[PDB]
């Protein structure tokens, strides 16, 4: 309660630079898309903003049966990577790949 | 976001009427409807309803049906209450029709 | 410490915060507020401002035609207006990628360019402008005009020039000027033009400053109208086989009665419009012949509203005491003009698409949707404000003593029944057209469309056939063959009108059915609640129960507290606020209707509307979301469109309004701790506490943070459902 | 004949309509077997849907361009071609019931203003008393005609108003 | 039990009953007279 | 796989019925969306009997919480010094809500 | 009765400092200074958020606003029964006892303190707004 003028400060800075870096992309695409510009978006073919941490986590848990987790068989989930489940012909779960829209939609 | 999610997903939502799947237009139409009236509430303040109630109680004291339990607006407390419960309501509603129709046809 | 800006308040000038800099934005022009106002001074700076007014405007239209001169391919729409589209001016966006220099180059243009749903061209193409050196001169000429008036505006500020308070109280010689020369000789004049210069140039002869005393208007010059012979003004009219703007089929009257419509325009006859003005012209010289001026003839509108009281004393004092009370109050005036102003442009909106006056107008259809929305959400702002005006009136200049018993006292008297009586027909018209709109949906989601409630509008097409359509039978008045009316017409405009009216490719006066009664009681419900939250801002102005003192506090306040159980949007001004939010979403209404209505016809498929617009899922599903399909793929990853700047518009209003939805749900005083600490945070930020404000920031007040949402709100609608009609209209056709 | 409306016996439209719907539940029906709980249920809901068309077109119901069923609401032309039933009958008939409705509720808020504690008797309702005026509420209508006659349905200048009245 | 009885006459019990009532008498009245959209019986 | 689950049948009384779809094994009925069917498939069910049964123990143990209630508020309420034993409330809460609670369902 | 001088020797009570104290508007305009004799050692809270303990004997405190020392007086007052005075303090070193102006506390009356803006007519009993039209500031009936 001493510093809540601190904790509060810095919580509205963060959530005006987050509300900035995550929706005035979406809005710069929007412009550049409407301008005839899609070489200036932020998109996977223009300019990528990849999530590179969290495809490392899935690398990363995608190989655990390999070398951090040698007693069980396989991943926990086929989100991290691998091959498809299909039940009945559709796909119960496969690989999710994330890349600048995850991004976008993560911040 | 508009166009390839809200607007193509919608196809099913809106397209219901005469299937199994009409219940999910109907919600879909009263949840808009529930979450447009609880702006009703958000947008507005108590001192224009206790003027419009005081209007209609003359109405009803020329009639001799002035109920004994007087008629007051809702508290501005309650209003706000009101408003964002309809307002939750109306949009989670809402997604929940357009979810459930779209996914029950295509999934 | 005491600031400079505020020039008229020394309360806003020393005010340490930002509320000073919005505050003195926004009590700009409420010069009565303003610090040492005379009523004089108020007076003459409305003048002035009126004359500065004038002046924008002749110069607004000034550059609307420069633009169509300079950049407009007007010089090639006047060879093939069908298929050509107008040009409203060029784009210079260096942000544009080639893509949009690509899209954007439309209508025979060199580069990009914004296409015109403006009418504009249809206008001056009618009287009588078909190359671009018409419009450039006109352009210079209305620019001269503007610097006239502003000149003007300064000039009658200037002390041996500023006007007594007398003289802008003198309404009988304002009246006869303003009727008898303002209305009335400027349309004789413009049946002059009509006459002179728009007619011969429809007929293909050019008629121009340089030639028109050398050209006679008709081949028997004045001779008709000395001698009373007026009708050989209207013996040989235009053929059916005319084509605008040649002599093929030219005739040579000048002025008809024709009836309906050029068939190659589908547009009014121009000799019916110069008949029009000049009768009209007529009748205005002659009104503003009737009140009393130094000549000692006419008479005194004192005289005619105290003579106005009705025996049996039903309006009580009658009319006694409001002349004054009108003449004293500029609002009064304000709201009686507004009202009129906004009627009247209703009146437009429903007339120029039923019957274009326009040559190629009805076959832009862009033009016609954006023309009809554009006049009738104007209509609905200027009505609102008729009726914030009428209680900033009860509340500055009502004097309850000087209008004893009078009609206007005898409002405040039963103002309860007033606004409880709007308030059922309020609620009436919505529980039912709600609920069989509601039951139409259920219905046709039961795949049971048999069980709708679909109720013939029979009075509107009783009316309709009064009128001449044959299409229900009813045969009263001018479908029936053999009424007088139906007689007695047949040698003048009813040929002509009952071709027209008759013909279901036109807008005059569409067939209608169950959706158009739906969907008009839908109009009648936003027409009665908005006035009743007008009305009741308007009547309880002065004070009510929770605040009987509240015309102590002003026209605009925020609140008066959380006392008394709470007294939150308490103030008329709040209750307009409240009533713009219904009013846009009547005129919302209005012109979705209008929209799908025109859509439908446009397309040849009326039976998408007549099926469709009696449950709401239809018009989700076939107006809102059919229609959007064109709009929203402007831009995809795929590329973009000439629509790209209509879906970036669309999304652009969708936020716009979404941010109103800020100011109008979240209020003031969460802002002003977040704000406090934004305040602390900055006082203590290293190499930034070297840079301090000057004005102290404050979160908007209540009464700007209401404003503020509803010009978001506002904005946004409008920007939206422009974006959404010119796509889908500018899409398709 | 009324507003260019054929009636529904005569209209092609409707019958479209009438069998649309009918092939929509028979090819439901066909997923099912002979007498199944769905093929029940289906058999009922055509007998339903051809009884509820028959009984439209019976009732002189007039149809439109889409074979839809449109009501008459003007008296004088309901009352001239037989359409009394569609919006004119029921009108009073739902006026007597919501007539009913108010004046039950007002006799009850007039006969609960004399106890002790009115606003008790409100959100705990007299039940005896509620249903006596809810049976004795039937003749609403001559009530509130002998009501209004006598002057004693409305109240005088005794209402209370605001400062500018 | 005057107090139980004193309950269900309760705004929200009444209220609860009588339209219980009053949806049960449309539903049957629904169920044996179908698709009332005139009055023609 | 083929086969909507479906726990939920309309009445045919103002023609929805149409809500009862063809959800598949010569039912009709609302296609529902809460997984019961795949969590009681996981439990090993395969019966309606066993769930009727469970139903029943269901309205016999809320018999039993209302009970509860009313015998630990009206006939042997705990003292203020019985709630403040956070202690053994965490201890018992771990190891046996949740410790013999996911023992036995494990077993 | 007279009007006391603030003693600037007052100690302050114990608090381990918060962010909710004094702005740039205590070095730019005025400030505010309550003080107040305690029996014994109490923890109080404190406006700008907080716990303080008070010292035996006469505290000190400063603040930025008027409303965050009569909050303090008033918690003071209500849940201690002591009898605090404050004073309004600018950066030219005035110092102007405010609050019991009288000595008294308002809520009590002193007899001999002048009634001020009191309007001897009922508040129905107002003028409309057309009669003080064009008074050069924008007005209210009420004056
Ligand atoms: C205000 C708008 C409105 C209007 C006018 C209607 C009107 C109608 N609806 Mg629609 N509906 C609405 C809103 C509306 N609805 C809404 C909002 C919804 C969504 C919830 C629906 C959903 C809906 C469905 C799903 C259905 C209807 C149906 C109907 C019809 C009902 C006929 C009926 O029940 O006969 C009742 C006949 C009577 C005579 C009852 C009158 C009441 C009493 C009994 C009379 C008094 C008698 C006597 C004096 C009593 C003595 C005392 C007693 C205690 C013994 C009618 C055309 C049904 C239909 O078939 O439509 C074609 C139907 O299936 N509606
Ligand atoms: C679309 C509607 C909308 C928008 C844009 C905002 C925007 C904002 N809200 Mg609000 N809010 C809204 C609706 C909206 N709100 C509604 C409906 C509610 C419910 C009542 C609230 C309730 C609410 C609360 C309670 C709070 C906010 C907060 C915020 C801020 C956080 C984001 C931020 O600063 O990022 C940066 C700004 C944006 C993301 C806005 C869009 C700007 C883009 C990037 C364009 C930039 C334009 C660029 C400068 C060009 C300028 C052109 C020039 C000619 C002027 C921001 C000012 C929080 C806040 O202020 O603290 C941080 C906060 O506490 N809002
Ligand atoms: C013949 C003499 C005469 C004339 C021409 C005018 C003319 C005017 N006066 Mg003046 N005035 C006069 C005598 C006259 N007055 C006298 C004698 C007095 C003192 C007793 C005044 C005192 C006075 C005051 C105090 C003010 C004016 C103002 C005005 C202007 C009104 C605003 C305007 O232009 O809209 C004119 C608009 C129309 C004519 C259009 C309305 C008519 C139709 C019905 C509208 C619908 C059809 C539409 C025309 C079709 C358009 C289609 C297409 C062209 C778009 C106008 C220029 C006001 C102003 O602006 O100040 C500069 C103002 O404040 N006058
Ligand atoms: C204020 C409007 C106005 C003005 C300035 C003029 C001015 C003129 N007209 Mg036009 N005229 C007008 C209205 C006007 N007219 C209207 C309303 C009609 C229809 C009744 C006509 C019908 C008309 C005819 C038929 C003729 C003129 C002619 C003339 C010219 C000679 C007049 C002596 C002069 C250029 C005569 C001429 O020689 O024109 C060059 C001529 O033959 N005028
Ligand atoms: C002939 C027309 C007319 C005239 C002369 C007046 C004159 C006046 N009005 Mg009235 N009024 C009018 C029309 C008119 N109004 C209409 C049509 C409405 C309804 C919309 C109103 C509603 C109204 C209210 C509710 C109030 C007034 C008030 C006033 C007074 C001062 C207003 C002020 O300070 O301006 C300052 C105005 C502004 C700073 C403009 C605000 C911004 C608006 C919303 C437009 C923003 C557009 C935006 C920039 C677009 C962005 C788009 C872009 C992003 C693409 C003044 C006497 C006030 C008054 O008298 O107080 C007692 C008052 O409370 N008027
Ligand atoms: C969809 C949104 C919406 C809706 C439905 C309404 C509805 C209404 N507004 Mg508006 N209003 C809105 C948005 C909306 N408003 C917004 C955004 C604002 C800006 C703040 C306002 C500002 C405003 C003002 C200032 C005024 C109104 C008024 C009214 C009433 C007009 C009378 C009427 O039509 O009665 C018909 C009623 C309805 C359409 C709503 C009821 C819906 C059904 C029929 C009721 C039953 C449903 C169901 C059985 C309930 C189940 C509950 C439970 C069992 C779960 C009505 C309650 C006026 C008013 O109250 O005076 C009469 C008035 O003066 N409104
Ligand atoms: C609400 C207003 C209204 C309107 C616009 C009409 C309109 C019409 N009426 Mg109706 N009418 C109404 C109310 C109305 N009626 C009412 C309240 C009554 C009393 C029950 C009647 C009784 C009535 C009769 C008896 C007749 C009309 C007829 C007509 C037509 C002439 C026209 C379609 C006539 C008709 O059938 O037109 C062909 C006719 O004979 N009207
Ligand atoms: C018939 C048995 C019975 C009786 C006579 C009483 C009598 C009393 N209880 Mg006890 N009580 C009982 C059973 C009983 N209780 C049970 C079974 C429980 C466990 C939940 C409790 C728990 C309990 C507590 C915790 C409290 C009482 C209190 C009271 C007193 C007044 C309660 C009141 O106003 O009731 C009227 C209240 C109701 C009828 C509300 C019932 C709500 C139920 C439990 C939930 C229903 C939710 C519903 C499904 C939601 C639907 C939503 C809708 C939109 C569909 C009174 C001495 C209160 C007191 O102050 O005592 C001195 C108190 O604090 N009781
Ligand atoms: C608040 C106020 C105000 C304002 C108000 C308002 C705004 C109002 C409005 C109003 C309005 C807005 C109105 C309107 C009206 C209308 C009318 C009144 C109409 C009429 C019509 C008629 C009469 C018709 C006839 C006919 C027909 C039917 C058709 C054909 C032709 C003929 C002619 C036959 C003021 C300022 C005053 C002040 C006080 C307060
Ligand atoms: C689903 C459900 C249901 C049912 C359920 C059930 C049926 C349950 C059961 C449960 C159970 C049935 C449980 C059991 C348990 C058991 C346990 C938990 C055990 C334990 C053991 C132990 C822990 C051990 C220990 C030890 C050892 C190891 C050895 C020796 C020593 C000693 C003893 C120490 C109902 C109806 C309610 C309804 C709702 C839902
Ligand atoms: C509409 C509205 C109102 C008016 C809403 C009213 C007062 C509440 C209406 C609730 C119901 C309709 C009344 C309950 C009456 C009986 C309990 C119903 C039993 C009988 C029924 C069958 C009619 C406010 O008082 C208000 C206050 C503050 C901010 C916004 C608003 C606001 O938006």
């Amino acid at each position: 309660i001493r510093h809540r003028d601190a904790i509060i400060s810095h919580l509205n800075w963060v959530c005006i630079f987050l509300g900035f870096h995550s929706f005035g992309l979406y809005i710069h695409n929007d412009t550049m898309s409407a301008l005839g510009r899609p070489q200036d978006m932020f998109s996977d073919t223009a300019i990528q903003l990849q999530p590179v941490f969290a495809q490392w986590i899935q690398n990363t848990h995608f190989l655990a049966p390999q070398l951090t987790a040698p007693n069980a068989l396989a991943a926990t989930s086929l989100t991290w990577g691998g091959d498809l489940v299909a039940v009945g012909g559709k796909v119960a779960m496969m690989p999710i790949s994330l890349g600048t829209s995850d991004f976008m939609v993560h911040h | 976001w508009l166009r390839d999610f809200l607007w193509a997903q919608s196809s099913q939502v809106i397209q219901s009427y005469g299937s199994a799947l009409s219940a999910y237009g109907l919600i879909f139409l009263g949840a808009h409807f529930v979450w447009a009236f609880s702006l009703m509430f958000l947008f507005s303040g108590r001192g224009y309803w206790q003027e419009l109630i005081e209007s209609i109680v003359w109405a009803h004291n020329k009639l001799k049906v002035a109920p004994a339990i007087q008629p007051r607006a809702l508290s501005i407390t309650q209003g706000r209450a009101v408003g964002v419960a309809h307002y939750l309501l109306g949009g989670i509603a809402t997604t929940w029709s357009f979810f459930l129709a779209r996914i029950i046809s295509v999934g | 410490a005491t600031k400079l800006f505020p020039k008229f308040s020394q309360g806003l000038a020393q005010d340490p915060t930002t509320r000073r800099i919005w505050y003195g934005l926004a009590m700009a022009h409420d010069f009565e507020s303003h610090d040492g106002m005379t009523e004089e001074n108020l007076y003459q700076k409305i003048f002035a401002s009126h004359f500065g007014q004038l002046s924008i405007i002749f110069l607004w239209t000034s550059g609307n035609l420069f633009h169509v001169a300079w950049q407009g391919n007007f010089e090639q729409w006047v060879t093939d207006p069908v298929h050509i589209r107008p040009i409203a001016h060029a784009i210079w966006d260096p942000h544009f990628g080639q893509p949009a220099v690509e899209a954007f180059t439309r209508g025979g243009a060199s580069g990009p360019v914004n296409i015109s749903t403006s009418g504009v061209y249809q206008w001056w193409y009618t009287i009588g402008m078909r190359t671009n050196q018409d419009l450039y001169v006109g352009s210079v000429f209305l620019a001269l005009v503007s610097a006239i008036f502003l000149f003007a505006g300064w000039l009658h500020l200037q002390p041996n020039f500023q006007p007594s308070l007398s003289w802008f109280k003198d309404a009988e010689s304002r009246l006869n000027h303003h009727l008898s020369g303002l209305f009335g000789v400027s349309s004789l004049a413009w049946t002059g033009h009509l006459v002179h210069v728009a007619i011969p140039e429809s007929r293909g002869q050019h008629v121009g400053w340089d030639n028109f005393l050398s050209v006679l208007p008709h081949p028997q010059g004045l001779t008709p109208f000395f001698t009373g012979n007026w009708a050989a003004y209207a013996q040989s009219p235009d053929t059916a086989s005319h084509v605008f703007g040649t002599a093929q089929g030219s005739g040579q009257a000048i002025l008809t009665f024709l009836g309906g419509f050029h068939p190659q325009t589908q547009s009014l006859w121009l000799t019916d419009m110069a008949h029009h003005h000049l009768a009209i012209a007529v009748i205005f010289i002659v009104a503003g012949h009737m009140y009393r001026t130094n000549f000692g003839i006419g008479h005194r509108m004192q005289a005619i509203l105290e003579a106005h009281t009705p025996p049996s004393g039903s309006l009580g004092a009658g009319h006694k005491g409001l002349f004054d009370t009108v003449n004293n109050s500029l609002h009064f005036q304000l709201g009686l003009a507004l009202a009129s102003v906004g009627t009247i442009t209703s009146l437009v909106a429903q007339h120029m698409y039923s019957l274009p006056p326009y040559a190629f107008q009805a076959i832009d259809f862009t033009t016609q949707a954006a023309l009809y929305t554009h006049h009738q959400y104007i209509a609905g702002f200027i009505m609102c404000g008729a009726f914030a005006h009428g209680a900033i009136f009860f509340i500055r200049d009502y004097d309850p003593e000087q209008n004893k018993g009078n009609v206007l006292a005898r409002m405040l008297d039963h103002k309860e029944a007033l606004i409880s009586h709007l308030s059922w027909v309020s609620l009436f018209l919505g529980f039912h057209t709600l609920g069989l709109y509601v039951h139409n949906d259920v219905m046709q989601a039961f795949g049971t469309p048999e069980k709708q409630i679909l109720i013939e509008p029979v009075f509107a097409q009783w009316i309709q056939a009064a009128h001449g359509k044959a299409l229900y039978g009813f045969d009263f008045l001018l479908s029936s063959k053999t009424s007088a009316a139906f007689a007695n017409g047949q040698s003048l405009w009813l040929p002509g009108w009952l071709d027209a009216i008759n013909n279901n490719q036109n807008s005059l006066f569409l067939t209608i059915g169950p959706g158009d009664f739906l969907v008009h009681h839908a109009i009648a419900l936003g027409l009665h609640t908005t006035t009743l939250i007008l009305v009741k801002g308007a009547l309880d102005a002065r004070g009510s129960k929770l605040m009987p003192d509240k015309k102590d506090f002003g026209y605009s306040f925020p609140c008066d507290g959380p006392g008394r159980g709470g007294t939150c949007d308490i103030s008329a001004y709040d209750a307009f606020y409240l009533a713009v939010f219904w009013m846009l979403n009547t005129i919302g209404w209005v012109t979705f209707y209008w929209h799908w209505k025109h859509l439908t016809l446009w397309q040849g498929n009326v039976a998408q509307f007549d099926e469709s617009s009696t449950y709401l899922m239809g018009w989700l599903r076939d107006y809102l979301w059919l229609n959007s399909s064109q709009l929203i793929n402007g831009y995809n990853p795929f590329g973009m469109n000439s629509l790209s700047v209509w879906a970036w518009t669309f999304l652009f209003g969708h936020l716009i309004y979404a941010t109103g939805f800020m100011f109008l749900i979240s209020w003031r005083g969460y802002w002003q701790e977040l704000i406090e600490t934004l305040v602390w945070a900055h006082e203590k930020t290293p190499l930034a506490n070297l840079v301090y404000w000057k004005d102290k920031p404050v979160a908007l007040s209540i009464v700007q943070a209401r404003l503020v949402g509803l010009a978001h709100f506002s904005v946004g609608y409008i920007f939206t459902y422009a974006a959404f009609l010119i796509a889908s209209t500018s899409g398709r056709f | 004949d009324i507003a260019g409306l054929t009636p529904c016996s005569e209209s092609k439209a409707y019958a479209k309509l009438e069998k649309k719907e009918l092939k929509t539940l028979e090819k439901r029906l066909k997923q099912y077997e002979a007498d199944s709980a769905p093929a029940v249920a289906l058999k009922a809901t055509m007998e339903r849907t051809k009884a509820r068309f028959a009984n439209y077109a019976k009732a002189g119901l007039l149809c439109g361009n889409d074979g839809l069923p449109h009501l008459i609401a003007d008296p004088g032309l309901a009352l001239k071609y037989g359409h009394a039933g569609e919006v004119f009958i029921p009108t009073f008939g739902f006026l007597y019931v919501a007539g009913y409705i108010g004046y039950v509720g007002r006799q009850y808020l007039i006969a609960v203003k004399g106890e002790a504690k009115p606003t008790d008797k409100e959100i705990i309702i007299d039940v005896p008393l509620a249903t006596k005026l809810a049976w004795q509420g039937a003749g609403w209508p001559l009530a509130a005609v002998q009501e209004l006659q006598r002057g004693t349905l409305l109240e005088k200048e005794e209402n209370i108003t605001v400062s500018p009245r | 039990m005057k107090d139980f009885t004193t309950y269900l006459s309760t705004a929200p019990v009444i209220a609860t009953i009588w339209f219980t009532f009053t949806a049960g008498l449309l539903i049957e009245i629904n169920r044996y007279f179908p698709d009332p959209l005139v009055f023609s019986f | 796989t083929h086969i909507k689950p479906s726990a939920q049948v309309v009445w045919p009384i103002v023609g929805q019925e149409i809500l009862n779809g063809d959800v598949g094994g010569g039912f009709q009925g609302i296609q529902i969306t809460s997984g019961f069917f795949q969590l009681w498939r996981a439990s090993g069910i395969t019966s309606e009997l066993q769930l009727y049964t469970t139903a029943i123990g269901g309205l016999v143990m809320a018999a039993a919480m209302f009970f509860a209630g009313w015998f630990h508020y009206h006939k042997a309420a705990p003292k203020l010094e019985w709630f403040q034993n956070v202690e053994s409330m965490l201890n018992h809460h771990l190891g046996g809500l949740l410790g013999l609670g996911s023992l036995a369902w494990a077993g | 009765w007279t009007v006391p001088t603030l003693n600037p020797d007052t100690p302050s009570p114990i608090f381990g400092g918060s962010t909710g104290g004094l702005l740039r508007k205590a070095q730019t305009e005025e400030f505010y200074v309550i003080t107040w004799e305690a029996k014994k050692e109490q923890i109080f809270e404190m406006p700008t958020g907080g716990a303080a303990i008070m010292r035996q004997g006469p505290n000190l405190l400063k603040f930025g606003k008027k409303e965050q020392c009569l909050a303090l007086t008033t918690q003071l007052r209500n849940k201690f029964k002591l009898t605090p005075c404050f004073y309004r303090v600018f950066p030219d070193g005035k110092v102007q006892y405010l609050h019991p102006a009288d000595g008294v506390y308002p809520e009590k009356v002193n007899a001999g303190r002048v009634g001020a803006n009191q309007n001897m007519r009922r508040i129905g009993q107002n003028v409309n707004p057309i009669k003080v039209k064009f008074s050069g500031r924008m007005m209210s009936p009420a004056e």
